This record gives C-alpha cells, structure tokens and sequence, in this order.
C-alpha cells in the first residue's frame, strides 16, 4: 500500500497486452542504465543528483514521494516492470550483479525521500518486525547509548529516532561492538537501518534471481517472448 | 630414530600362512642430538614390559641393528619402499656414520660398497628382499600404492598417519615417544599381514620353478626375464645355440564397429579361451616352423611336428586349467577364492606375455613377423566367425578381437541359452584346440562408445532364480583422475538408467538428484576429501619440461622442495584446484591436499568442480538416452547454459 | 588422598553401574520428547582403553544408553550435534545430506591461556590462592549471558582439572548459525594475544558499557588478588613485566616510587597516582589497562565457532585427576572449593562402606541437586512457552 517503495514479492496476476509489456521492460531498462550514469558521474550526495533521478522518475511515470493518494497506475508500472525485468537480467554471471547494484541504489534513493513518519508503518509493511521507542525510554538510555555509540562524534543525541531489533539481525554491528544490546535486543541509530535493510533484501533478490533461472526453460516455449530474452543486452 | 622388527623362524613355503605371523620382536629408538629423552621413561618401560632398547647415539642405534640381524640370519626381509628409500638411508647412514662392519647387513664379506635395484641388489647378497609395493602393483589394481591405501584395502583397517612436522613437538613427553614407537611397529604389523594375505611367497617360489630363474629376480617384477630363461631352458634342452646378449610397428587386434545405445533386451556375449596361445598351437607358430628374414610370413607345412615354443605355452595352459577346477569347488573359504584368482590371474599374465617378448625391440628373442602372424589370424578368426554368426539372421554389436556380442532380442532364458549352445556348437566343429564359451548373459546394457559400456549381468542360483549385478567397463567412474564426487554421481545415473521403471521417472529422479547436488556444492556440506583428484607419475619430478602447465607435477616438485618423503617416478600424486585470487588458469592453480587446511586465504573453487568435473561425466553417460541434453544439465545444476551450446536466438 | 591411575580400570566398572545420574541424564538430552526423534540423532563419542577414539555413536533410548556404554566402559565421554540422520548410520546416508542441524552454545575458559600473568602454579595444575581468578571470569561472562543477552537456561560445569565449562541451552540459542556465534564470540573478547606481544589490552576515550560493568565488577577482587594473593610487585622482575605495558616515560618515576616501598599495596597505591597524574596532563585509560590484561577472561574461538565440534560431557571421571565433572551452583560461585571435588576413588569407597538414590548416600547429592534444579527450572520454560 505505501507505493513508494516495496520490497517486491506476491508476482502479480493481472493481464496485459503485449505492446505495454515491451513498453514496461524497455522503460525500466532506460531508467535502469540512467541510475548508473548518474551515480557514476556525480557523488551520492548532491542535490542535482536527487533532482535529475527524482525527474526522471517524474518522465518515465514511476512513483515518487507518498504525498498524493491515488497514484494507482505508477505502483501498478513498477510492479510490473521489476518482475518482467527478472527474467532478462537472470542468464548470466555478468548480469545479475548490475541488476542488483543498480536496483538497490533506486532502493535506497527511494528510502532517502521518506519525508519523515511513514517509515514506520512501511518497515511493518514488509515483513521486518522493528520498533520504535517513546522520550522517555530515550531519555532513560541516553547516557547508556551515546557511550555504546560508534565513532560518531559529539554526545547530542539528536532528533534521529532509535530503533529496537531483534539481536540476530544486528550481526554485522555487535560484531564491532558499536551498539548497545539489552535483554537480547540490539539498540541502533537510524543511519545504520539502511544498511540492514539492503543487506537483508540483497539476499532475497539474489535468491528469487536463482530461482527463477532454473525454472526459465518453461518460459521459453512461448514464441511471443523470444526476442525480450534476448535482446534486452543487444 | 626408530626401528621396529619382527621374526618368524618356521615359515612355510608350501602350506598357508602361519597363525599368529610372528614368534619374535624387538624395537629400538634414539634421540635425535639435542633433545634429551623425558624423565621416567626407565620406569614406563619397565613397567609395560616392552622389548624396547634404549640407545645413546645414532652409531650405537646402527651397531644394534646390524648385529641382531647376524644373530637372526634372516633369509626373506620385507619391507615397504624398501627399494626406493629406506636401504639407501640405512646404507648411506652406516657411511657418514661410520658404522662397523657392514658387510653383516648381507651374507657375504667385502670391503667397499657401491652406491646408486642394481645397488640395493648387490649390497643384499644372500638374501631375498621383498617390497610389498612392487608386489602389489604385479598382483592387484588400486587407486594409490601408499601404505595406508593398501592397509585399507587388502586389511579393511584405517591406519593413523603421523605428519613429520609434530615429531619435534612428541619429545617432551614418555608416552608421545611411547605412542611414535607402538605407531612404527604397527606399521611392522601391518606390513607383515599385507604380506601374508596376498600370498607373494608361494606365487613367487611357483613362478620361479616354472622359469628357472633366481628368485630374487623374480620379487622385483618385470616379465621380460623369466621369458628369457624359460626360453633359454627350452633351447638348451634340445641341443641348440641360442642368441648372444646384446652389449606401434606391426597390425594388432580388430575392433568392430559398434551400435551406440540402449538395449533391454538378452544380449550374449561369446568369449574365446587362450586366443593366441590356442593360435600358436594349432598352427605350430615357432621359431623353427616358421621362415623368416612390415610383411607377413605364410603359414607353415602341417605336416611337421611341434615347434618348442608351443609345447612350453601348453604346460602354462594348463597349469591355468587346473587352478580353474580347484576354483570350481563348493564351499571354499572366501579368502581361498580371491588367492586362487589372483593365481590364475598370473599364470595367465604370464602366459600372454610369452607373445609380447616376440615384440620387444630389446628382448634376446625379438622377432616381428611371428607376432604379425598371430595378429593376423585372430583377426582373420574375428571376421570368419562374424559372418558366420551373422549368416544365421543374428546381429553383433560388439566385439573386441575374441569376442562376440549378440543381440537375442527374446526374453527368454532358457531359448537364449540353446541358441548360445547352438552358436557354440557351430564355431567349436570348425577347429580343433580352439574353443568358444558363453561368458555372460546380459540383462540390460548401455553401450556409449568402443571400449565403454555399463551392464547388468545375470547370475543365477538355484530352481531359475537369477539375481543381476552391475559392472563398468571403461566409464569415467573407473579411472583415478576423476574426483569422486563426479564418480558418484555417475554411478548414481547408471544406476538409474538400468533399472527397471519406466522411462519417466528416471528423468524426474535425475533432475532431483542433480539440483540436490547443486545446493550441496555451494553450500559446501561435502567434506574436503571427496574434491581431490589422483595422477601417476612417469618421469621425475624435476625431469618435466612443462612444469608450469602441468598441475599434478607442480604440486609434486613442492612436496619434494618443502615436505619429507620425497615422491619418484610411479609414485601417486593428489591434488585439489582451489581459489586463489591472482587471476590465473584453473592447470595452474593445483595445491596440496595439507595446503588447504593450514592456509587460509584458499578456498575449494566450486566453478571448475561444477562445470568441469560433474557435468562431462553426467553429459557422456546420457548422451544415448533421450530427453537429457548438456543445457538441461546447465540449468538443472545452476550453471550459465551461455556457454556449452546455446547461441541462436 | 592421592589419585591411584592403575585402579582406574576396576572402578570404572562401578561407577558406571550405580552412580551415574542415568534419568537426569536422559531427560535432559531427550529435550521433554517435543522433537520427533531429537535423541536419536545425537553424536556420542566414548574414548576407550588403548587411547581408542571412536567418533560416530547413537543411541535408541534409557536402556540402549545404559547396556551399550555398560559393555563398553570408556573414559572419556564427548557430546556432539544433533544431525540430521542417526550418526551411527553414517555410511550408507546419501552424498551430502549428513550434516549438522543443532548444538548448545558451549564456552570453555583454560588455565593455559594465562601463563604469562600466573607466578605460582605449573601451565597444566593450580593452586588454591589463585582459582579465585576463574570466579572472576564467570561474573563476567555470567552477567554478559544474562542481562545484555537475556539467555535464561545456563549451566556451570567444572571442566575437571583447570577450567570451567558452560552450556547455554535456550531454545533460540541452539539453532543459532556459526556466524553468530562468531560475532557473540568476538563481542565477549578483549585481550587481543599476539605473537607474544606485551601489549594486549587496547581501549579509546569512548566507553561501552559491557566494558563499565566489567570493571565495576573486576575492582572488588582486584585487591584481594593482584595485590595481595597474587603480590606482582614484590621484586624487581615482578613489576618488570607491569611497567613494560606502562610507557617508558613513566618507568622512571615509578621505579623509584615502587623501590622505596615494601608490598604491592603501596606499590598500587603509587601506580593509580602517578597513572592519574599522567591522564591529567595528557585518556589512554592507563590504570584500567593494566587490570584489564592481567585479569579479563580469555576464550578459545576454536572451541565454540564450530557447530559439529565435541565437548566433554558432565559427569565423565577424567583419566588422571579422577575427579568427577561436577556443575558449579551459580549463587554461591565464590564458596566453591576445587579440590573438595569428590574422586571415583573416594565416592567408590563410600560406596563400598555401605528406585536406586544410591548417589543421594553418596557425596555427589548436593552436586546433583543443582542437576536436577537446572532440569526443573528448564521445564518451567518449556510448559510456559509451549502452553500458554
Ligand atoms: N596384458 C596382456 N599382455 C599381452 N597380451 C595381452 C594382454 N591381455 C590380453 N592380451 C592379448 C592376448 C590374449 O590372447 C588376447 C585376449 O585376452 P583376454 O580376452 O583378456 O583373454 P584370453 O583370450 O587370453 O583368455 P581368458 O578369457 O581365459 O583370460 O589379448
Ligand atoms: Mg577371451
Ligand atoms: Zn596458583
């Protein structure tokens, strides 16, 4: 439902003709190859990078900021489009990997525009099982948190919400031991979720991606689609 | 630092084995230089009661040896790699040492030794020296002639190995040099029941009554001598001069064509008994009978009488025919049937290779055109009796220079042995001593190319019940440079196909199986062992001009160059292709089997095991069988088909 | 008395037969038979006379377990994983489908790895006057276990000779991957041994609180034993060793102010001042260092990364100190005495001088007593979590 970002399972079952299934694929590759130029060509961090993906975004209608209702058709295309997209992208070595870099740096782009409060309805939304904490319990483990925090400088502890994990989840953090852990549960701030969160749906893609390539002899049957297999590198 | 011996005083030559194999031991161990034995060891050793002998210096270690061998006089010492190691570090330590008397190490007294089995031979005179290596390797086929492979085998015992790294480490404690000395002489033990199982000493005293050699010759293998004194015997029993010692070239055997594919029907296979002896004496094929000067020489008159050579084939023949009968008998020992094989296996060897001396260039006796004549007959007999079977509306699809397979098409047993006693019957009335015999019977065969078909034999028991065993021959599953993993599952897909369901659902059973394996490879379950891959050696190591592409001798010249024992040529080399991440080919990264488990930045390559060593053997084995194609495979074991067929879009 | 080893054949037969604690024993293992066969799958490994060491065992059931071992009678007794099918039947399972599905997460702490700070005893025996430093591992490690990771079913074992083993067995924690137990490895370590480095013991200005906590807890036995018990700066090569991981600018200050003193007291005494002397001028958190490398518990990585590796089980009789394997009772961790831990020797004898509760006449009652505790306590989660 938050269409502005969604970790991509369920495939869909909805029917559609031909020509828009060459148009979603071939649109999705163009904004595809574009987020390589501009991630090599500037730096993650200006806002002309934001601009030039978020308006092409806007050109080639893909959903953007959840400020505006009924952006139906949108959610519809990009959910469409990744999963005609798996079949291509799913032959070789080469390949598998530009598709996954490419889509989480979308993902995280996507996740970088969250305005601020609807971040917690989605991490529930797909299947992640986070929580937040009140001002009081901040304020009850703020000394405890600022000395377990990483190298970060200064002991404000700023507006940034915390969140509360599951200790499992949290491996590549109190390996380093740069969190706080109680009773089993792992304390983080919010910059370091995004890299768990990557790093969690980098392995479901990969696996969805094995997967399908074992089962793509089926698909190759169908006459109508032989040219989208293969010329999708051409 | 340590040797172990044992001693038997009432060894029979002509009865079995003796239970238990040794009346006497003794044992002595020395320290090194600079270590000093750990305390109590006294006490330990007084306590356990073990005939140990403690010495002070190496020299004392060897005075110790060569004086109790005196006293003992042994006339049959065996050892492991005895040749090749161990008495040139024994004589090579009396030298530098200084030793006494080392002319007791023999049976005869000199002065000075020589140095380098011509050596070791003459150092030894007086007593028979037996290498359990060398003996094995003449009598049975294994994968790897180290001690430990054949006490796995010929025992079916595991032995425990001890590195050369950890014996610095085993000198602080009494019980660690306690547990390197019952390690050396159980490995005395094993040695001396590896010897007794395979019989070596009663084969050897028959082979040499038979040639007339000596019999220290016979222990260190190699079939041209015998030859040379058998026929040397034979020439000079009827008043002859022989030849004066000296101071592919000709048409072998017909291959036919075969009929690639799968059969489920009966399929006979005729079998011919002593083909080319049985030739040389039906057609008095000898040096005398025969005229001669790449030509073949005509046959000669019948009417003379028997050439020397043929009536010396006919006594081996039938020695082999007797050890036959015995074999026959019912109930036997189970260990008495694998010593008669192995018997009759080597008088058969031996017969056979009474014609391929006729083709040594160097042999006493070289003579081409005999062997040119025999070829070209059992030839001849090949084609005559293909026409004939064919003549009586039958089909062959195989046969290897004496033999004849059939294709029945019934279902029938009893039907398909008359016709085989029919067919027997047609080709016996043509010739005289030459006979033909039913050697099976076939169930279900999948025959891949010449030389290569996997079948089921039927063997039967009692009131028509027959029970079916699988054999191989000439698959990838049977040689040693194929990791095992690749074997198995090879094994596992013709198990498949011969069976008895329908053809549906061994494709469904091979497509689970085959994803199974995919999972387990990357997740990485299969232990370390089953990736290693097994080559022989023919040159030294150092003698290869390409060493650098070679990976078997890349991993041999770093088991001389750091290790202990050092690998020559015939030894057994293991090794494993790993990751090692300096962007080289898959020939040029071959490490060690100890390599991996001490490093850690290598790591099994699970690429080349995947798509170079699994997928040829399942991709020849199915290449009869429909509904299975290279890509299918790809996909089913999670490789890129992009690279094996593909291509058009 | 002292332990006669030449006995050891004929008392094993007994102890064996009416001393070991079978039913608890079985009921622990068996995991309260939630698990369609979560017995039948354990690796066993028995260590036999002539230094035999056998691998893969298995076991039906109670009766299997006790004739089986009966006729066997080894020394040793090793707990493995629960495979996927019964070790035992190793041979004929498939190519790849033999492996490892489940094991406790178990801790071994040994003497060995702190002989470069011990004085008085051997690398392979101890003394009483500095056990006490294994009290001070587990307070450490026995907290880490409990508040910051919230496991509640643990187990203290004393290893025999020269340790202390723990079994944390909660139902989460016994399906845990190898890398977390890497990484809950690495969260419980400090002193980073080197190729014999002097220095082992590095921190930053920056606190974490698992590292507050622990010398909150290392400052009340501090005194007791480096001080006092321990006395490291008595003599000239005692305190040699302290001021190598001091900076060299400092050793000329505090070779002076240790010379004139007579025992480490006033030599600690001298050490915090000039130490905090030191930190006001220039942090580097010098007194702490010194505790924290003399003192911290250090763990084998080897033993507990792995998921198929073997452990000694409790109650095995170790081949030469005799002493039964005995579990430690964990709210009187500091009124335990090593060497009052009963022999086979000794509870043989009070056998011989005398439904089965044979063990209760025997010394080994109250050390069985925290056994059955611990079994009580853990089916107290089991009817709780499974129940309700
Ligand atoms: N090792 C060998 N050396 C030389 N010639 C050989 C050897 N093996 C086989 N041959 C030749 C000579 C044989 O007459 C011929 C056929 O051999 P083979 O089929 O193995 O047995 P065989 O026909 O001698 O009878 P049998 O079945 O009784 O062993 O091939
Ligand atoms: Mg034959
Ligand atoms: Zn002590």
């Amino acid at each position: 439902y938050p269409h502005c970002l969604q970790f991509y399972l369920q495939p869909p079952s909805e029917n559609i003709s031909l020509i828009e299934f060459e148009n979603l694929a071939i649109d999705r590759v163009k904004l595809l190859k574009s987020v390589e130029n501009l991630g090599v060509s500037y730096v993650k961090g200006t806002e002309q990078y934001q601009s030039k993906l978020e308006s092409e975004l806007r050109k080639l209608k893909f959903s953007y900021r959840e400020n505006l209702e009924d952006e139906y058709e949108p959610r519809r295309r990009d959910h469409i489009s990744h999963f005609i997209l798996r079949l291509a992208y799913c032959q070789s070595e080469e390949l598998r990997r530009w598709f996954i870099q490419q889509e989480m740096d979308l993902l995280r782009f996507r996740f970088s525009i969250l305005p601020k409060d609807k971040i917690q309805d989605f991490l529930k939304d797909s299947q992640l099982q986070f929580e937040a904490i009140s001002d009081e319990e901040k304020t009850l483990r703020e000394q405890e948190i600022v000395a377990s925090s990483p190298s970060l400088s200064g002991l404000k502890l700023g507006f940034e919400s915390i969140y509360k994990i599951p200790f499992a989840d949290a491996l590549d953090l109190f390996r380093g031991r740069k969190v706080y852990l109680e009773d089993g549960f792992a304390y983080v701030p919010l910059k370091d979720i995004v890299a768990i969160i990557l790093n969690e749906f980098r392995a479901k893609l990969s696996k969805a991606l094995a997967l399908t390539a074992r089962s793509l002899p089926a698909v190759q049957s169908d006459e109508r689609l032989q040219p989208l297999l293969n010329h999708l590198s051409h | 630092i340590a040797m172990a011996a044992l001693v038997h005083h009432s060894f029979a030559l002509d009865k079995a084995a003796p239970k238990p194999p040794f009346q006497s031991h003794f044992c002595v161990v020395s320290k090194p230089k600079d270590c000093i034995f750990p305390y109590a060891f006294k006490e330990v050793i007084e306590k356990k009661n073990v005939k140990v002998e403690v010495a002070a210096t190496e020299r004392t270690l060897l005075g110790f040896f060569l004086a109790k061998v005196h006293k003992i006089d042994p006339d049959i010492i065996v050892g492991h790699n005895i040749y090749g190691f161990e008495l040139e570090v024994l004589l090579q330590r009396i030298n530098v040492c200084k030793a006494p008397h080392w002319s007791k190490i023999g049976r005869l007294k000199r002065s000075n030794m020589p140095k380098l089995g011509f050596g070791e031979r003459n150092a030894t005179c007086g007593r028979m020296i037996c290498d359990v290596e060398i003996s094995a390797k003449e009598l049975i086929r294994c994968k790897s002639y180290h001690l430990s492979e054949l006490v796995q085998q010929i025992l079916k015992t595991e032995r425990v190995v001890i590195p050369m790294e950890n014996i610095q480490n085993m000198y602080s404690e009494s019980s660690q040099l306690l547990y390197l000395l019952e390690h050396t002489w159980k490995d005395a033990k094993f040695i001396l029941q590896i010897m007794c199982e395979l019989n070596v000493l009663p084969l050897a005293l028959q082979i040499t009554n038979i040639a007339g050699n000596i019999m220290s010759r016979t222990l260190m293998g190699g079939r041209s001598e015998r030859n040379e004194f058998l026929l040397l015997h034979a020439f000079y029993e009827n008043n002859y001069i022989v030849p004066d010692k000296q101071i592919a070239a000709y048409a072998g055997g017909l291959v036919l064509d075969p009929k690639v594919g799968f059969y489920d029907k009966f399929i006979l296979l005729l079998d011919f008994n002593s083909l080319y002896p049985s030739i040389i004496q039906e057609f008095n094929i000898c040096f005398t009978t025969v005229q001669r000067v790449e030509q073949i020489p005509e046959l000669p008159d019948p009417s003379l009488e028997m050439g020397i050579l043929p009536r010396e084939i006919r006594k081996l023949v039938e020695r082999r025919k007797q050890v036959k009968q015995l074999m026959k008998q019912q109930d036997l020992n189970p260990d008495l049937i694998l010593q008669y094989d192995i018997r009759q296996k080597a008088l058969k060897l031996t017969a056979n290779s009474m014609y391929g001396c006729l083709g040594f260039s160097y042999s006493r006796f070289y003579a081409k055109p005999l062997a040119a004549l025999v070829t070209y007959k059992g030839r001849e007999i090949l084609m005559h009796t293909k026409e004939m079977v064919q003549k009586m509306n039958l089909e062959v699809i195989y046969g290897d220079t004496d033999s004849i397979m059939i294709n029945t098409n019934s279902t029938n047993l009893e039907e398909v042995f008359k016709l085989g006693n029919k067919v027997k019957s047609e080709v016996n009335k043509l010739y005289k001593l030459l006979e033909i015999d039913i050697d099976g019977v076939f169930k279900s065969l999948l025959l891949l190319k010449k030389k290569k078909y996997a079948a089921l034999v039927v063997e039967p028991t009692s009131d028509g019940n027959y029970v079916t065993k699988q054999e191989l021959k000439g698959l990838d599953i049977v040689r040693r440079d194929w990791c095992d993993l690749a074997k198995d599952t090879g094994n596992f897909v013709i198990g498949q196909i011969l069976s008895d369901q329908s053809r549906d659902t061994i494709v469904e059973n091979i497509q689970k199986r085959l994803i199974e394996i995919g999972e387990n490879v990357l997740n990485g379950s299969v232990p370390v062992s089953q990736f290693e891959i097994n080559k022989a050696l023919t040159k030294d190591p150092q003698d290869y001009p390409d060493k650098k592409s070679l990976p078997h001798v890349h991993v041999a010249l770093w088991i001389n160059s750091q290790g202990g024992r050092k690998v020559k040529a015939g030894d057994t080399v293991s090794y494993v292709i790993c990751q090692d991440g300096s962007n080289l080919t898959a020939s040029q990264r071959a490490y060690a089997p100890e390599q991996l488990q001490k490093q850690d930045n290598l790591t099994i390559d699970t690429q080349y095991y995947l798509a170079q060593q699994i997928h040829p053997v399942v991709a020849r084995i199915c290449e009869p069988i429909d509904g299975i194609d290279a890509v299918l495979i790809a996909t089913w074991l999670g490789l890129d088909p992009t690279q094996f067929r593909v291509h058009h879009y | 008395e002292t332990f006669d080893p030449t006995e050891l054949p004929e008392l094993l037969k007994l102890y064996y037969r009416r001393l070991f604690p079978y039913s608890q024993y079985y009921r622990w293992l068996n995991y309260g038979g939630v698990i369609k066969n979560y017995f039948q799958h354990r690796e066993f490994s028995f260590t036999l006379k002539d230094d035999i060491y056998i691998r893969y065992q298995s076991f039906n059931n109670q009766s299997d377990l006790e004739k089986e071992m009966q006729k066997m009678n080894p020394y040793k007794i090793d707990i493995g994983a629960v495979y996927s099918h019964r070790p035992n039947q190793h041979n004929t399972v498939k190519l790849g489908a033999f492996q490892a599905q489940e094991k406790e997460l178990v801790f071994d702490i040994d003497m060995t790895d702190y002989d470069d700070v011990r004085r008085c005893c051997s690398s392979a025996d101890i003394c009483p006057k500095c056990w006490t430093l294994m009290t001070m591992a587990i307070r450490i490690i026995d907290r880490a276990l409990k508040e910051d990771f919230g496991f509640k079913h643990r187990l203290w074992v004393y290893s025999g000779r020269r340790g202390v083993h723990c079994w944390v067995c909660d139902e989460s924690v016994r399906k845990l991957s190898s890398a977390v137990r890497s990484g809950i490895v690495e969260y419980l370590s400090l002193v980073k041994g080197g190729q014999d480095v002097k220095k082992k013991v590095h921190l930053s200005e920056k606190i974490h609180p698992f590292i507050r906590k622990s010398i909150n807890i290392i400052k009340k036995y501090f005194e007791e034993y480096a001080l006092v018990n321990q006395d490291i700066l008595e003599n000239k090569e005692s305190w040699d060793k302290i001021l190598a991981l001091v900076p060299e600018t400092i050793h000329d200050e505090l070779q002076q102010s240790f010379q004139k003193s007579h025992n480490s007291l006033q030599r600690w005494e001298h050490l915090k001042k000039v130490a905090s002397r030191y930190q006001n001028n220039i942090g580097p958190w010098l007194e702490w260092e010194i505790m924290l490398q003399y003192c911290f518990p250090r763990l084998d990585i080897n033993v507990s990364k792995g998921i198929n590796h073997l452990l000694k089980s409790p109650f095995s009789v170790h081949p030469k100190t005799g002493r039964i394997s005995v579990p430690i009772d964990l709210q009187k961790v500091d009124q335990f005495d090593p060497f009052t831990v009963p022999t086979i020797s000794f509870i043989c004898r009070e056998l011989d001088a005398i439904r089965t509760r044979d063990y209760k006449k025997t010394s080994l009652a109250p050390y069985v007593k925290v056994f059955e505790h611990f079994l009580e306590n853990l089916d107290k989660s089991r009817k709780g979590e499974l129940l309700k």
